[PDB]
């Protein structure tokens, strides 16, 4: 069995945020941790959660490999479950982008003579945002297939061809050394439901209406700003009618444009009056 | 949806090199033209098919 | 004949109506994932 | 002795940990689940950022049969400072669903790995709650409220949900199906006005109901919470007069500016209006043109 | 031509000409070019023999008459050595008696029966790959309740290389029957199975089973399109493509469309758009009018199912 292209890394929700979590904290030296999981089948991975290994004093170098630590915790940890195997590490790369390096093609070898399917998860803290946080598994190629130029890869899906390998890993040598794998976070419908707690307000600051000087300041300000900017508004229709558009495609670049200001002071102002008035109302009815 | 396909594949298109600012100092011939880019040296380049 | 006519129109004002309920889904939902896409660039 | 807790501050990893440990270790009704907080202290705000599980067994018989491993504490404690020395104990949390008994005893236990007063995070691990499903509760030694002797006991903190860098990325990224990123801003503030409104109207009901078994002495008589309730019952202001026409003043004021800014609103409409009939006109002059 | 610039050292562009050619010789009972080129067949490794088998099938179809001795040297027994090939001369098998098939049945069965014993030999899990799919080709609508025992013996083994075919043959083998029994336990066990390609293969056939039923599968759409596993409503979407099949029911199609534009999984949605164009294929003018709004998204994916869609509607 040369593998396939369809194999997949399900990654927990536990996984990742430990990942990112020990990724962040460590920029820019490349924290490893071990990947604890289990082999479901050939064409699918499960991880359940990760653990961070030490980062010993070689500075932005993937070695330390301190096996003291690793057997200890993987003992120790069984007391309270998680009997899972080894199945990964995950290395940060910060900064660069995600590709392995000859020293972590050296541990990933080192890895795959103790496992032979271990995958080597590469996140990215520095270069990842709020939606589009940069994960991907990698593999050693075998050795000698490229003699066979059949690098572990059967095309039996279109599941593994969709993803498209980057520009800069393959300057490092993507398909040369390790093929690529796809990644699916897989969630829960408790974890996914409670996580929405992080945009929920506490219940005590709905009917918070707050003091009553600041909402008469603001809207005094906002009145003036709105009379300058109609001033302004007022000066702009009257330049605009002598100018040609080669103009008014790159007029309002550096100067403020005298419009969108005015909607957004109304918009903003309107808002937070109508938020103002129904708080307002709502209390004097309800809390009476 | 024109706007959220533009908005989509600008990412790709800012990570495209960028282009350097040249100066037409002689004009070669029908397909190069000398241009001295700032702030090293002169080059001789190629127009497009639509220059 | 004339049955016929009354039948397809009521097919063509039926299919309408799916496209109408199609585009307002899809407004609010390119409103949702054009955010989206704002933020992820 | 350190007087911090005000505000605590759990990072949703902690709490995510919580579930993973309760739904790994198979635990069933009436087992409740323990483990330790690891964060930062000695500031006013209390700030929970990593947890990890711990062996505590108990049998649902006598509150004192209660067991927990004293080496496994520092066993961590120690890989935890080589992986992180930043991180240090500051408590511990079960797996809800709400206080017990033991949780003034064992909280004792962890009175000398800890270096302030101990803290205990509720978690609503099975989610049967509608808000937060997290509150702190510090130990501490208060007069009866009965004129007894002085109990040391816990005390509620307002705890809110926040996150960091790091773990805001991953929120983010794993809950981008439910969350509408669209929303709008003035539907979304009155949307928490209309929660705010329902959890007013969930602990009014909870107070009746607690009133209601106390008028039947399946409870006993507190008289700090009767106290409470007739300060909140003298605060309540009178207003259906002065007060009334201050309101109604401040009112119409608020509504003339929400007129004139409708006013601005309007008219950048017709300007927009008019440019894009401008536009349009200027497109079928430049097809009809071109055409012919 | 083709074979000239695709190299068979791709089991992609392998896969793609043996399929083309199976394609060009359809029925004709003629493997010129498999027997010309025998060097290029050489050139499969793995699932490659399998697709090139089943091309040998392919072109041989309807030639009930003899049509068994020509895959006789591939069958079990033979002197074959990859197992891959011996998958795939089942499947063939299973391919040539498509329909007018009843001792192909009986034989199919005999081999499943067999060596479903076996669990977790890899040179099994193959074979009975294939044999499931050939004996759920040579069932379709059939009914047969000892088919659809012995295919539920093959799925319960939880092995991934087999479950899928096991589970499609068990949906084709029932197919249009809807019997209420394998209709739950087919969805309880796809909620169970950790392996992802059983779930979907269960997923489709669910679809299979309640083929033609348009009211009487109201229930598995409200259930499976409202599931969490995201591999499930990629099923419902088809159940709703076979349940309300040729017919342009609205009520079908509006949920099609609400799956299509709100889900996150983007293989539902290309299984939502593509379930729509099976579902109008009596209308044929019609549906170039729908999707065409379908072929304008920004997710690529709703672009391949109205491909697809179109595909299917205007064949
Ligand atoms: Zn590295």
């Amino acid at each position: 069995g040369r593998d396939d292209t369809k194999e997949t890394v399900y990654i927990s929700s536990i996984a990742l945020l430990k990942m990112l979590k020990h990724g962040r904290a460590g920029v820019p030296m490349e924290v490893m941790g071990l990947m604890l999981g289990e082999f479901v089948d050939d064409y699918t991975v499960n991880v359940v959660d990760v653990f961070a290994m030490p980062q010993s004093g070689t500075g932005v170098s993937v070695e330390a490999v301190d096996d003291v630590f690793q057997a200890k915790m993987m003992d120790m940890l069984k007391q309270t479950g998680r009997d899972q195997m080894v199945v990964g590490w995950y290395h940060s790369h910060p900064g660069f982008g995600c590709w392995l390096s000859s020293v972590d093609v050296n541990t990933q070898k080192s890895f795959e003579q103790l496992n032979s399917r271990a995958v080597a998860v590469v996140v990215d803290p520095i270069q990842s945002v709020k939606g589009k946080v940069v994960i991907d598994a990698f593999r050693l190629i075998d050795t000698g297939a490229l003699i066979n130029n059949l690098e572990p890869r059967q095309t039996t899906s279109n599941t593994g061809l969709l993803n498209k390998a980057n520009i800069q890993a393959l300057i490092h040598g993507l398909n040369r050394h390790y093929y690529s794998l796809n990644i699916d976070y897989h969630k829960t419908a408790k974890e996914t439901k409670m996580l929405m707690n992080l945009h929920k307000e506490q219940w005590q600051s709905g009917l918070k209406m707050y003091d009553y000087e600041e909402k008469e300041e603001s809207n005094l300000a906002a009145t003036k700003s709105m009379v300058k900017i109609a001033e302004q508004y007022s000066k702009r229709i009257e330049e605009e009618k002598e100018l040609t558009e080669e103009e008014l495609k790159t007029r309002y670049v550096g100067r403020q444009d005298p419009k969108k200001h005015l909607s957004e002071t109304a918009d903003e102002t309107l808002e937070n009056n109508i938020v103002s008035v129904l708080t307002a109302g709502v209390n004097s009815v309800a809390i009476k | 949806n024109d706007k959220v396909r533009f908005i989509k594949d600008e990412l790709r298109l800012l990570q495209e090199p960028g282009s350097y600012v040249g100066e037409v100092i002689k004009i070669v011939s029908d397909k190069k033209v000398l241009v001295k880019v700032q702030p090293e040296g002169k080059y001789i380049v190629d127009v497009a098919k639509d220059i | 004949d004339i049955y016929f006519k009354l039948k397809k129109l009521e097919k063509e004002y039926e299919l309408l109506t799916l496209q109408e309920d199609y585009i307002k889904d899809e407004q609010r939902h390119l409103k949702r994932e054009l955010k989206r896409a704002q933020e992820e660039v | 002795m350190s007087l911090q807790h005000e505000k605590v501050t759990i990072a949703p990893l902690v709490l995510l940990s919580a579930l993973d440990h309760y739904e790994r270790t198979q635990t069933k009704e009436n087992k409740r689940c323990v483990g330790v907080i690891l964060g930062d202290a000695n500031s006013s705000t209390i700030r929970v950022t990593n947890s990890f599980a711990l062996p505590f067994e108990e049998d649902e018989k006598n509150s004192d049969v209660w067991f927990l491993d004293h080496n496994y504490i520092e066993n961590m404690n120690e890989m935890c400072k080589k992986i992180n020395a930043k991180e240090k104990l500051i408590g511990w949390y079960h797996s809800g669903p709400k206080l017990r008994a033991s949780d003034l005893k064992i909280n004792e236990l962890f009175k000398k790995y800890t270096q302030n007063n101990p803290l205990l995070l509720i978690v609503d691990v099975k989610q049967q709650g509608v808000g937060l499903p997290t509150d702190a509760y510090v130990a501490i030694e208060q007069v009866k409220d009965d004129g007894t002797s002085t109990e040391k006991t816990f005390l509620h903190l307002p705890c809110t949900i926040e996150a960091e860098e790091a773990e805001e990325i991953g929120v983010e990224h794993l809950l981008r199906d439910v969350r509408d990123q669209a929303a709008g801003g003035l539907s979304i503030r009155l949307t928490n006005q209309l929660k705010s409104l329902k959890g007013l109207q969930s602990k009014l009901k909870d107070v009746v109901e607690y009133l209601d078994k106390v008028i039947n002495k399946e409870l006993p008589i507190n008289h700090t919470i009767l106290g409470k309730l007739q300060d909140v019952f003298n605060l309540l202001p009178n207003l259906g007069n002065n007060l009334q026409k201050a309101l109604t003043v401040k009112t119409n004021d608020e509504l003339m500016v929400i007129y004139i800014s409708n006013l601005v609103r309007s008219i950048i409409a017709f300007d927009d209006l008019i440019e894009n009939k401008i536009q349009n006109k200027k497109i079928q002059e430049q097809r009809v043109k071109d055409k012919q | 031509k083709s074979k000239s610039s695709l190299d068979g050292k791709f089991s992609l562009f392998h896969t793609a000409v043996s399929v083309a050619n199976g394609f060009m010789h359809a029925g004709t009972t003629d493997n010129s070019f498999i027997k010309a080129n025998l060097p290029w067949l050489g050139k499969a490794q793995n699932w490659a023999k399998f697709t090139a088998t089943a091309s040998l099938g392919v072109i041989h179809k309807g030639n009930l008459l003899e049509g068994k001795k020509v895959m006789a040297p591939y069958l079990p027994g033979s002197r074959a050595s990859s197992r891959f090939i011996k998958g795939g001369s089942l499947y063939g098998l299973g391919l040539i008696y498509a329909g007018f098939g009843r001792d192909t049945t009986d034989y199919l069965k005999n081999i499943i029966v067999e060596n479903s014993g076996t669990s977790g030999d890899e040179d099994v899990d193959v074979l009975l790959h294939g044999a499931s799919l050939g004996i759920g080709l040579a069932a379709m609508g059939s009914a047969n309740i000892e088919v659809y025992e012995a295919l539920k013996e093959v799925l319960y083994n939880d092995s991934a290389t087999s479950g899928e075919a096991a589970a499609l043959g068990m949906g084709l083998c029932m197919l249009g029957t809807g019997k209420p029994e394998a209709i739950h336990d087919m969805f309880t066990y796809s909620q169970e199975t950790q392996h992802g390609n059983i779930t979907r293969g269960l997923a489709v056939g669910l679809a299979l089973i309640n083929y033609g039923r348009q009211e009487l599968a109201d229930d598995l759409i409200t259930k499976m399109l409202a599931s969490d596993e995201s591999l499930l409503r990629y099923g419902g979407a088809f159940t709703i493509a076979l349940a309300y099949a040729g017919t342009g029911n609205n009520s079908a199609v509006k949920r099609l469309l609400h799956v299509a534009v709100s889900d996150s999984n983007d293989d539902v949605r290309r299984a939502a758009v593509i379930a729509l164009g099976f579902v109008l294929l009596r209308d044929y003018t019609t549906v170039p009018r729908i999707v065409q709004l379908l072929s304008k998204s920004h997710n690529a994916h709703v672009r391949c199912g109205t491909a697809f869609a179109l595909g299917i509607a205007c064949a």
